[PDB]
């Protein structure tokens, strides 16, 4: 028995753009796990289509974090919805466990077809 | 009874013979690579829940091919199914048969694999991890078992020593051919979980000595064309037995052929990097670490580590 | 000499490997034997091939 994850991981909302300075508000879902040094940020999630830069206000409120982005791909989801489409977002550079888990619980919890 | 092992051997016609007493599983003492929420590790447990069934040959002899059919709750039979017909046309694939039987005032259902080997990956490599020469006989039993040598070879004590007897690289050069087409059929396995969907963990007692999978257990889905294999201990943990039996001799024979001459390379060749790239293309294809052929090109002493 | 100036231009960028200067340039070997099986072995006769 080797397992995908076992206890899951949370997520709370932020914000994303196009390029650099696009960034408007909340555009995006983005998977995070905490860290006891800083939580660290998983997996984004779009209703717009070509989104390449997200951004996250530090923990010390000076500076902040930047996010660029890979080609997305594209899925669509039931829900009081209806059709649900998307396009999930990984942070450039996540390697395959990360992708596993954000997988693992976004498929087993949130409905998919 | 006995319509158990008709209804094993199927329309494969194998001439099964029992491992076991009748309907009962049959216990044994395998190696594991374990992770979940209570217990994790690489250790040797105790695999209880199987029927196994030796296949033989004509002339009444006993071959290495088993029938290994174990007993499901109702879930875990359909998540199985929908997997293996989602993952059955590639070649790197065991033989799946699920089917209903009737033990008492029940109908029960299995789940046949066919043809398998008597050990898997796991066993070789923690026999050749956890050496002891005091207790080896599952070491002995693989090395005779695929003729790289014979019985007898063990009454020359010291025949595990390196510096005594150093004969013994060449018993053990003998299963590089073996691991070599290990790496190719997990490569394609990759390639397939890959197009159709499948995320899951891949670990080395999953696949046998012949290079087949199966055990879809821990596995989900996901859109077609966005599959995850994760293959990170399966690799690492088996790094240390890809030079001890020198598994890629065949890469310096003109057509990767162990049966035709050695390539010839230009004296005056030295860089040889497009060969690096390719040799990691094929045969660590998910790996998904950056590698550099020139360490110049490296980040820090890990990195450096990790490319040496 | 001028085999190492052949080798040389014969060369993509200048740079070669040192271990084959000896093996494509020397004008003498010289072969220590141990016992007489590895002399019927290796330099049997008035001439050999190496
Ligand atoms: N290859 C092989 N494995 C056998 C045989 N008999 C017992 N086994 C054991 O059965 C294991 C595979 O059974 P299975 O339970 O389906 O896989 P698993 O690795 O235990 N994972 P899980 O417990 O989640 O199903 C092998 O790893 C091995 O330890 C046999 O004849 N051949
Ligand atoms: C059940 C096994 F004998 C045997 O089936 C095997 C299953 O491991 P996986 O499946 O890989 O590991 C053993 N095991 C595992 C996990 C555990 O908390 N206890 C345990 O004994
Ligand atoms: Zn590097």
């Amino acid at each position: 028995n080797n397992e995908l994850s076992p206890v899951a991981l949370r997520q709370m909302s932020c914000a994303a753009g196009t390029t650099q300075t696009a960034c408007t508000d909340d555009n995006a879902l983005a998977y995070y796990n905490t860290t006891k040094g800083g939580r660290f940020v998983l997996a984004l999630l779009s209703d717009l289509q070509d989104l390449k830069w997200a951004r996250f206000p530090k923990s010390d409120g000076t500076g902040t974090i930047y996010t660029e982005l890979e080609p997305p791909c594209r899925f669509v989801t039931d829900t009081p919805k209806g059709p649900k489409v998307k396009y999930l977002y990984f942070i450039k550079g996540l390697n395959n466990l990360n992708r596993g888990m954000v997988l693992g619980s976004l498929a087993a919890t949130v409905r998919l077809q | 009874a006995q319509s158990f092992l008709n209804r094993v051997c199927g329309v494969s016609a194998a001439r099964l013979t029992p491992c076991g007493t009748g309907t009962s599983t049959d216990v044994v003492y395998r190696a594991f690579d374990i992770y979940n929420d209570k217990v994790a590790g690489f250790a040797k447990f105790l695999k209880t829940n199987c029927c196994r069934f030796q296949e033989k040959d004509e002339d009444d002899n006993l071959i290495d091919s088993y029938f290994v059919v174990k007993r499901h709750t109702f879930s875990n039979y359909q998540h199985e199914e929908t997997i293996y017909n989602l993952l059955k046309d590639c070649p790197a694939v065991a033989k799946h048969d699920f089917f209903k039987f009737r033990i008492d005032g029940d109908m029960v259902p299995h789940i046949s694999r066919q043809r398998l080997t008597k050990y898997t990956m796991a066993d070789l490599v923690y026999a050749l991890r956890h050496f002891d020469e005091g207790n080896c006989d599952t070491l002995k039993e693989i090395l005779v078992t695929y003729n790289c040598c014979d019985d007898d070879y063990f009454n020359k004590k010291d025949w595990y020593d390196f510096v005594e007897n150093p004969d013994i690289l060449r018993v053990y050069a003998n299963l590089g051919e073996r691991v070599r087409q290990a790496l190719l059929k997990t490569v394609q396995f990759c390639d397939a979980m890959r197009n159709a969907g499948i995320v899951g963990v891949l670990t080395l007692d999953n696949q046998d000595l012949n290079g087949n999978w199966y055990d879809f257990g821990d596995f989900i889905q996901t859109t077609p064309g966005s599959g995850v294999p994760v293959v990170d201990s399966y690799y690492s943990l088996l790094m240390p037995i890809l030079t001890l039996t020198r598994a890629l001799t065949a890469e310096s024979h003109v057509d990767t052929d162990l049966t035709k001459p050695y390539i010839k390379w230009d004296l005056l060749k030295y860089d040889f990097t497009e060969e690096r790239l390719k040799l990691f293309d094929r045969y660590f294809k998910y790996w998904d670490q950056t590698y550099h052929p020139n360490c110049v090109n490296c980040l820090d002493d890990r990195c450096i580590l990790h490319c040496a | 000499n001028d085999a190492l100036n052949n080798i040389i231009n014969n060369a993509r960028d200048g740079c070669v490997p040192l271990n084959i200067i000896p093996l494509t340039t020397a004008a003498k070997l010289m072969v220590v034997i141990p016992d007489y099986n590895t002399y019927k072995n290796t330099c049997d006769g008035t001439t050999f091939t190496y």
